């Protein structure tokens, strides 16, 4: 391989 | 995990964000551009492509999309922004609903910088309802940044299992190749079976394949089977895994048939009369009630759409295919720019199309029945243009292409039944459409930035109730003997093929032990070995193979074919009954002749 993946947010909205 | 995922880049490094992409549920959804096909990687597992929109600009990786929120015009949307090299800010803004050419489409006009594009658009619910859509820059102008996402899929994806384990219940699987697969339905149901402690087989077409249920199922309790053992027992949760025509051979060599429960046969829409065989058998056994089985197959025996469906679109060219070599007319095969299958009715046949495109400098891998096993690894391996064939290739042979070239022909043996009984290879004549259909199978499964092209000749036909793996697999069949005492028949929908009454084809004795001699050890088609043995001639004895009419004598490169047998004689190759499969091919004639001189 030569891509990779880094968990940088969760979602949800703004209140 | 659930959330929001950078896309770096590098090799050499490098790295740099190139997008996002999000993961929900147990699937990644990002843009097409971003990755474009590329595989990804990350702390636990590599990530397959599966789902692609071309031209929409976006791809899911390990099943089809998941995304299931829609924006609503006039609304109020948050791009979750993960700018590269910066922390991850909400934007909030009213999206406006241009017009394109398609229709209307819904977008922000908001600017982020590119290694953005793929960050999630967020409705007041709190569910993501698509992504950030590059480009920008429409006309006319300043943005506007697409909110693209596709519509709810359905099914698509992904699991669980049924109850196909009730014993005197079969299921036929009509997996689709790319979806996954042997990646992720066959380790599943094995897992389950051991849960229900059934006594477990996997029967595999090629060994190649069954070398690749092998680590597809690392870890789980298997063992292959080779084929030179007659059975193999140990007595504790050990799931067999071995070729059909192990089975087959086995059912025929020793008394002890293990009463299996569950049987999964692989790519059970193999005519190998072995493999027509073991279905003959299997479904007996399901019958029986003394077993349940599930036969995975892209076309089930009976089948007759040569344009079954594909997890990536396939478009279907029809043009003139060359049968010898070429020179003008046929450039679009040189001007093509990729990997390419190429399907030939005969191994001679192969070596014209080759020898041909290799003046064109073509780097061409040739497959067939025999140099299958050793050739297949290649088209991993090393790199290629070409890959030409045999129909050996329906079997789930996986190969990295984005065009095949079907000539939608073949040799189908034959049994002529007048005066003397021989058996010929006919043609080329057309396939099946299921074979049709299968060899159309080997190209588009990875979704790509072109879509895949089945480039074929001629329509297929139905019938083939006179080839001879049908009768072949009835003498194969009806010579396994069962501790019940009941005849073996052929499974459903196959039986219609042969005319022939059940249990006829039953050789008594040792007449039984050597056409099973002939077929294992002396390497004899199913006929030919059934006629010699059936004739009440031992195993060692050749003298057969030179008692022949004129017309009997087997040639080799337009000569009479001579050998030097055991007692040492020169005598002309002139078999009894003349079985055109022994000939064929150099390879085959080559081992026929050790046969014939002894050494064998």
């Amino acid at each position: 391989a030569d891509l990779s993946l880094e968990k940088a947010a969760n979602v949800q909205w703004d209140e | 995990s659930e959330g929001v995922y950078r896309i770096m880049q590098r090799g050499l490094f490098g790295k740099t964000q190139v997008g996002v992409g999000i993961h929900m549920e147990g699937v990644f959804h990002t843009m097409w551009h971003v990755t474009r096909g590329s595989v990804i990687c990350h702390e636990t597992g590599r990530l397959e492509p599966s789902w692609a929109d071309v031209r929409n600009d976006m791809i899911s990786y390990g099943g089809g999309w998941r995304l299931g929120d829609k924006w609503d015009k006039e609304e109020d949307v948050q791009v979750l922004a993960i700018e590269p090299g910066k922390n991850p800010k909400h934007v909030q803004t009213k999206p406006g609903l241009f017009k394109t050419l398609t229709g209307e489409i819904g977008a922000v006009t908001l600017d982020f910088k590119p290694g953005t594009s793929g960050s999630p658009i967020i409705n007041k619910k709190g569910k993501v309802i698509g992504l950030y859509g590059n480009g920008v820059v429409t006309k006319s102008g300043d943005y506007v940044s697409a909110i693209t996402q596709a519509e709810r899929i359905g099914e698509p994806d992904y699991e669980v299992d049924e109850d196909i384990f009730r014993k005197k219940r079969l299921t036929i699987m009509d997996l689709h190749p790319g979806a996954g697969k042997t990646k992720r339905i066959l380790p599943s149901i094995v897992r389950e079976a051991l849960k229900r402690r059934l006594r477990t087989l996997i029967l595999a077409p090629t060994r190649v394949v069954a070398a690749e249920m092998e680590e597809a199922l690392r870890g789980l309790p298997i063992r292959y089977q080779t084929p030179a053992v007659k059975s193999d027992h140990t007595g504790r949760e050990i799931v067999d895994l071995m070729c059909h025509a192990t089975f087959t051979t086995r059912l025929l060599s020793s008394t002890r048939v293990p009463n299996y429960n569950l049987i999964v046969m692989d790519e059970a829409h193999f005519t190998d009369p072995c493999s027509v065989a073991a279905r003959g058998y299997i479904s007996t056994r399901v019958e029986m009630g003394e077993a349940a089985a599930i036969f995975m197959t892209a076309t089930p025996p009976g089948s007759t759409d040569p344009f079954p469906q594909s997890n990536s679109p396939i478009e279907d060219i029809e043009r003139e295919i060359p049968e010898r070599s070429w020179n003008t007319g046929f450039d679009w095969i040189t001007d093509y720019q990729g990997k390419t299958v190429w399907f030939v009715p005969s191994i001679k046949a192969g070596n014209d199309i080759a020898n041909c495109l290799r003046k064109s400098g073509k780097r061409v891998i040739q497959l067939s029945r025999k140099t299958f096993d050793t050739e297949y690894p290649k088209t991993k391996l090393t790199d290629w243009d070409f890959v030409v064939t045999t129909d050996i290739s329906e079997m789930g042979a996986n190969f990295r292409a984005g065009r095949v070239i079907d000539p939608r022909r073949c040799l189908k043996p034959v049994i002529l039944t007048d005066g003397p009984e021989r058996v010929i290879l006919a043609g080329p004549i057309p396939v099946t459409p299921a074979s049709a259909a299968q060899r159309r199978g080997r190209i588009g499964r990875n979704p790509a930035q072109e879509d895949d092209q089945y480039v074929f000749s001629g329509d297929p036909l139905k019938n083939d109730e006179d080839h001879a793996h049908w009768t072949e697999a009835k003498m194969l069949l009806d010579n396994i003997y069962t501790p019940e005492g009941i005849i073996p028949t052929l499974f459903g929908p196959e039986r219609e093929k042969t005319q022939a009454i059940d249990g006829e084809f039953r050789l008594r004795g040792e007449q039984r032990k050597t056409f099973v001699e002939l077929m294992r050890r002396g390497d004899l088609p199913v006929w030919l070995s059934y006629k010699v043995a059936s004739a009440g001639i031992s195993y060692k004895d050749r003298e057969w193979c030179f008692t022949g009419e004129r017309n009997n004598q087997i040639l080799e490169e337009n000569m009479e074919v001579e050998i030097w047998t055991r007692e040492g004689e020169k005598k002309k190759l002139r078999p009894k009954w003349l079985d055109a499969r022994v000939y064929a091919d150099p390879m085959a004639l080559k081992d026929f002749k050790e046969f014939a001189s002894g050494r064998k």
